[PDB]
RNA sequence: UAAUCUAACCAUAAACUAUGCCGACUAGGGAUCGGGUGGUGUUUUUUUAAUGACCCACUCGGCACCUUACGAGAAAUCAAAGU
């Protein structure tokens, strides 16, 4: 039954982007589906969403624009140390200059270059090009 | 001598297209091989691999020839064709005219670092034919290509100096495996990578700027 | 894409669909490109100019087409009252 | 960005509720519920003419920005419909096809019948589709007298008619026809009527 | 860039090609070595750099 | 025990697409033509030959051609009153001046707020 | 939310097999079986309100069926054998 929240809250969209559409529906909502969607929407990737709540857990409906070829979640989300984010990165990713990955970090949640300069190391929790 | 049949043809016969993106932006269908030759005159061509094949009609067992034939420039520009014929020295060059029917372009990218000219794909790609898969990746320059020999010469005439190779499937019908890395090199300009992300205004044809002419009689 | 030194080093940059912002490659056989008129005062066509829509391979398979031109033209001050958003 | 005189006269439509062209399929597709405006009791839905001419000056802004006007086609393949294709293309230069399409005539040059237009108008798409699936392999943008039982793939602007009475085939091609001339500028006045009988363009047998 | 073994690795073995006159003058950067070649250590052998030298009247008289 | 090969059937409507005008009904006639504007080998061929073409050209005095044919250029051009009434069939004067329409349908041109001469009548079912 | 409910027979049915099974999402089409909400529509008649049957439209749940295919597959084929 229903385990991972995020994991079909970012299955429900490129599945109705590989299609075209323009606009998607989420339930339910999550402090960590937010931060998620908070790190494509600094970067241009989705357009903006909005909010709803009806006093249980909240849906989500997104503007998307044409720029996703993928987004996703890893699933044990496992341990990066400080040295191993770059065979995380060398694996998922299609080219050496785009795309992100981000991790849940003591310091919050962020992407993989925003990582570095902080100079922090965390769990995985997906990436997005 | 040449007549053009297709109305794209007098175009390019009366000189209105000098290059062969024209073609490119607007999609264009193309129909007559005499086309490319004007506009590439460059092509140049090898055999890939001639086999006698057989059927058993009437109990006489009449013998066809497969040519497998890629062309190509050493700019970035491919092509691929087959064809069976009753004899060898015209499956040759029946092989030759789809394969200067079929051309694309390559985008081709950098790895890392942005000194000069391009040298390795722009990103890694994938196509699959059959039951062959073959995925190409970016190297870093001195790379050279690793690839079977029958796939390292169709990368030579497009032109791409480094790039990774890793393939699956049953790689040992050649002719599936060519037709496999042939899409996974024309996808390349397909992938919206963020540089191509920009705005421009659409363009207009040449086959309604220059209207009254390329117009039958 | 471009060098360190500035200068784009594509063959030619390719032209992006109008409903959907997808990439339009050099063997999509279907991707219609569409004209349409300017108008005049007293009511007559300028020969000359135009008003282009661009459509992907696939939102015409699929069927989408018309509804996306309805779409894409109202924006535009073409029609009225013929397309509605909340449906 | 159309004055009013490009509004429906009510004289206009006087005409087309006479011609009983408002009266749809009894069963809608799911890409043309826009155009029902409400079901009648009986079992039919009503159209809405508003719309139908809304996208039907829409085709002649298409039609009046080519150049040479010997590369529209149009095509039928009832009966109901090949007269009118005729003296449609008659007073106005498109190269018509009645009768029976030949298969491979916007490929296969090699053939006498050979053809390379920039559009394409066909009446009824359901009966019809060879000319629409050739077309989509050499980037012709098409469009269509639309009912509610189309099959609406790979068709643009899409006039919404009744494709049942012999009337209503008929004089979508008039009103059409006779818009198109207006804005190539070889008429003189929105305002005044059409001088020809519109009943030319109907089929008649013995 | 800007990692001290960047720096003091990547600035010796550039010094040390150049001091056998591999790498040319103006080539001093790091990308420029990845695209090196084998005869470029092959024109510095004694037997080639005696017979361009003008010494001997063929390379086998090296 | 004698039909005509294609040969024969081919040449036969080339022959009446370029010399139109210049043919006949009779075969005695034309029998003197083709030999001007063609070039046949035999004798028995020409004969046979100039022979099913006035019969097919017998069919152009009763229906159309397979071929082309300017009475479609010009006759059915003059079939431009097929039969062009003289009062139009969709003419309001045969329905008393007033448009008979259903009910709910008077709303939708009320929608659009037009005013027109109808009526309103009673629908079953 | 996880210890493993006459008889016996001989195989004499290409003897169709890499389906915690639960969960989310992704195109159409009409028939039928349960439960519910509607309606100036019918008609047994109490009356063309209603009980009453019908009829129409929606709705949640069922075993099946016909289309196509963007997709998947070595192919036959498959609304999951797809993502």
């Amino acid at each position: 039954t229903r385990s991972s929240v995020l994991a079909d809250a970012l299955n429900a969209i490129n599945n109705a982007e590989k299609t075209g559409k323009r606009q998607v529906l989420i339930r339910p909502s999550s402090k960590v589906i937010i931060k998620f969607l908070q790190v494509m929407q600094k970067h241009g990737y989705i357009g903006e969403f909005e909010y709803i709540d009806d006093h249980r857990s909240g849906k989500i409906v997104v503007q998307l624009n044409g720029r996703l070829n993928k987004c996703g979640v890893i699933s044990p989300r496992f341990n990066v140390k400080i040295g191993d984010i770059e065979k995380w990165t060398a694996n998922l990713l299609p080219a050496r200059q785009f795309g992100y990955v981000i991790l849940t970090t003591s310091a919050g949640i962020m992407d993989h270059e925003e990582a570095r300069r902080k100079h922090v190391s965390g769990k995985i929790l997906g990436f997005v090009y | 001598g040449w007549v053009p049949v297709t109305k794209l043809g007098r175009l390019v016969k009366a000189g209105k297209i000098t290059t062969i993106e024209e073609i490119f932006l607007h999609s264009l269908p193309v129909k007559e091989f005499q086309i490319i030759d004007t506009l590439l005159p460059g092509l140049q061509d090898e055999v890939m691999n001639i086999k006698p094949v057989q059927k058993q009609t009437r109990a006489g067992q009449r013998t066809r020839f497969k040519a497998v034939v890629v062309v190509g420039d050493s700019n970035g520009h491919v092509g691929l064709g087959i064809k069976t014929a009753k004899e060898v020295a015209g499956a040759i060059r029946a092989g030759i005219i789809i394969a200067k029917l079929s051309v694309i372009p390559i985008r081709r990218g950098y790895w890392g670092t942005n000194l000069g000219q391009p040298h390795s794909l722009a990103t890694k790609t994938t196509g699959k034919c059959g039951s062959v898969t073959v995925r190409l990746i970016p190297a870093p320059r001195g790379s050279g290509i690793v690839a079977s020999p029958a796939v390292k010469k169709l990368l030579q005439l497009a032109g791409v100096e480094d790039v990774y190779t890793q393939s699956n499937g049953k790689t040992r019908t050649l002719e599936n495996t060519l037709k496999a890395a042939f899409v996974a090199i024309g996808n390349t300009y397909g992938f919206l990578t963020p540089n191509l992300w920009a705005e421009q205004p659409l363009p207009v044809s040449p086959l309604d700027i220059y209207s009254d002419e390329a117009s039958a009689q | 894409m471009e060098n360190d030194k500035g200068q784009l080093v594509e063959l030619y940059v390719p032209r992006k669909c109008s409903a959907t912002n997808r990439i339009i490659k050099a063997d999509d056989h279907a991707s219609v490109q569409i004209n349409v008129a300017k108008v005049d005062e007293e009511g007559r066509a300028i020969p000359g100019e135009y008003v282009t829509y661009a459509l992907s391979g696939y939102v015409r398979s699929r069927g989408e087409s018309d509804d996306s031109l309805n779409r894409l033209a109202q924006n535009d001050g073409l029609l009225k009252n013929v397309w509605s958003y909340s449906r | 960005s159309l004055p009013a005189t490009f509004d429906l006269t009510p004289e206009d439509a006087q005409l087309l509720l006479a011609a009983n062209t408002h009266l749809g399929a009894r069963n809608v597709q799911v890409h043309q519920e826009p155009y029902v405006f409400n079901a009648r009791p009986d079992g039919v839905h009503v159209i809405n003419v508003g719309k139908t001419w809304e996208k039907l000056v829409l085709a002649a802004r298409i039609i009046a920005a080519i150049p040479n006007p010997e590369d529209v086609v149009a095509i039928s393949s009832r009966t109901f419909g090949q007269r009118a294709v005729l003296k449609f293309a008659a007073h106005t230069g498109a190269t018509p096809i009645a009768g029976r399409f030949t298969p491979g005539s916007f490929t296969n040059y090699i053939t006498r019948s050979f053809k390379e237009p920039r559009l394409v108008i066909v009446t009824d798409p359901r009966s019809d589709a060879q000319a629409i699936k050739e077309a989509s392999y050499v980037n012709i943008p098409v469009i269509a007298l639309t009912d509610l039982d189309s099959p609406s793939e790979f068709v643009d602007v899409a006039i919404p008619c009744n494709n049942r009475g012999k009337h209503s085939i008929g004089l979508i091609w008039y009103l059409l026809a006779r818009e198109v001339l207006r804005l190539r500028g070889a008429l003189v006045d929105r305002t005044q009527p059409w001088s020809i009988m519109p009943d030319l363009y109907f089929y008649r047998f013995p | 860039e800007k990692d001290p073994k960047r720096l003091f690795e990547g600035n010796a073995l550039i010094r040390r090609l150049v001091r056998v006159g591999v790498l040319s003058e103006d080539k001093k950067k790091l990308d420029y070595v990845l695209a090196l070649k084998v005869e470029d250590f092959l024109e510095r052998r004694l037997q080639t750099q005696v017979y361009k030298l003008g010494l001997a009247k063929s390379v086998h008289h090296a | 025990g004698r039909v005509r090969t294609k040969t024969v059937k081919r040449a036969s409507k080339a022959l009446i697409e370029r010399y139109y005008p210049k043919l006949t009904l009779d075969f005695q006639t034309n029998k003197r033509l083709c030999d001007e504007i063609a070039t046949i080998q035999s004798k028995r061929l020409r004969n046979k030959i100039a022979g099913y073409t006035t019969h097919l050209m017998k069919r152009i005095q009763k229906g159309p051609v397979r071929g082309i044919s300017f009475k479609l250029q010009e006759e059915e051009r003059e079939r431009k009153d097929q039969y062009v009434p003289e009062v139009s069939a969709l003419d309001l004067s045969r329905s008393n001046g007033v448009l008979n329409v259903d009910n709910q349908t008077s709303d939708l041109v009320k929608s659009l707020g037009l005013k027109l001469p109808l009526s309103v009548i009673n629908v079953s079912a």
